[PDB]
């Protein structure tokens, strides 16, 4: 039942809420319909973030900060990546010359570009979608 | 390349070099430090601890002594020494010496 | 609530400073090693990085520079920096290393 | 009710089972009738650990090493303290001198004085004695 695609990372209750606005936080709610993008691998490995149904497309601004709404710019292509961790990962790969890799700060927001390497651990996601099982 | 096991002790010592390592692969390299990876650190990690985030051009030309300005794989560590100290020393270091 | 977590600096240099007070304060002065005090840190916690643990009396005339037999908090301090080169150096210039 | 006084350092089930042997360890159980002893202000703070009704009385090895059984030599003569912690402190004025106060292992048994001092927190015990109140 391909639907919306929870995403989050970050030991604690703390969902990604996107708005159209852009300004997308780690609100720890499920009563409104506004944490859920369609996260689907669009190429070989290349997976997409788009928050159809729910709120906008992403477009981050040089890795360094993530942000979306206008349109979704190759800079919302990333390689779908897994951890041994009961984690997701997502590699920028229109930023992967410099070793960066979507990172989001659970109390704070998705924006930690320059600090996306082996050290800030919110790289890796933990995804609650409605696979199809 | 990078560690297997360690020790108790050791996991302390990585935890920093690991915030090291991911503000030094940041322009060049990162087994040195450059400068905007060195103010970056200190503006964003050593804000409270080390109260001069706009006098580091001194600590950096204190720290580099080469002056190849690469802030090397120990001359860099100095840092954490200093700030290792000011913890029990506000500033009353001076010293002066050829 | 309470037992707020500080920087990962200032819990590196407490876990190293808690482990010297509890061998600072084996003998007279709680701020001081001793000779044997001094020893008993290198041959308990320190096997690998400073395997020597005969010629400790070379450690102890290198680190005490005024030879008063008390490696005062800064004095034994110096090992500590000896070790976080260790770690990176250990013999870069034979072993290898690792 | 003056009776049993059970007598335990360092976060976890352990108490100090006196054996009439000698070596008492920080067993971890309340079964046996083997983890009490009579502690009791002798003197003006002076307070003696004898585990009379369930053991034998304590006589420390120069302070550097805890044990009990033949006779309550003065090494058994503690300086009663208190610290704002929840626990209870004893200091060996037979050894206060070089700054030694009782300390047991909770994993090990009483034996710690040449670590004695301000950097085991060991020292530290939390008393469960049944008080006359």
């Amino acid at each position: 039942y391909k639907k919306p695609k929870l995403l989050y990372c970050s030991n604690g209750g703390h969902f990604l809420r996107i708005l159209p606005d852009g300004t997308v936080d780690g609100t720890r709610d499920r009563s409104d319909q506004h944490i859920q993008l369609q996260l689907s691998a669009e190429s070989v490995g290349e997976v997409y973030i788009k928050s159809t149904e729910t709120g906008q497309y992403l477009a981050m601004d040089t890795d360094g900060l993530l942000y979306g709404s206008q349109t979704p710019n190759e800079e919302c292509l990333f390689l779908e990546r897994l951890e041994e961790n009961h984690y997701n990962t997502y590699i920028s790969k229109k930023h992967a010359e410099k070793n960066w890799f979507v990172g989001l700060k659970k109390n704070g927001s998705c924006k930690r570009g320059p600090r996306t390497h082996y050290g800030q651990k919110a790289i890796l996601f933990l995804p609650l979608p409605v696979s199809s099982d | 390349m990078a560690a297997e096991p360690l020790t108790e002790l050791e996991e302390s010592i990585e935890t920093v070099v690991t915030t090291f390592f991911t503000f030094a692969r940041q322009e060049g390299r990162k087994d040195s430090l450059s400068v905007n990876e060195f103010k970056e650190l200190v503006t964003q990690q050593l804000p409270h601890l080390l109260k001069d985030v706009g006098s580091l051009d001194e600590k950096m030309k204190s720290l580099d002594v080469n002056q190849d300005s690469e802030l090397k794989f120990n001359e860099y560590w100095r840092l954490i020494g200093e700030l290792a100290k000011e913890i029990r020393k506000k500033k009353d270091l001076x010293i002066r010496k050829k």
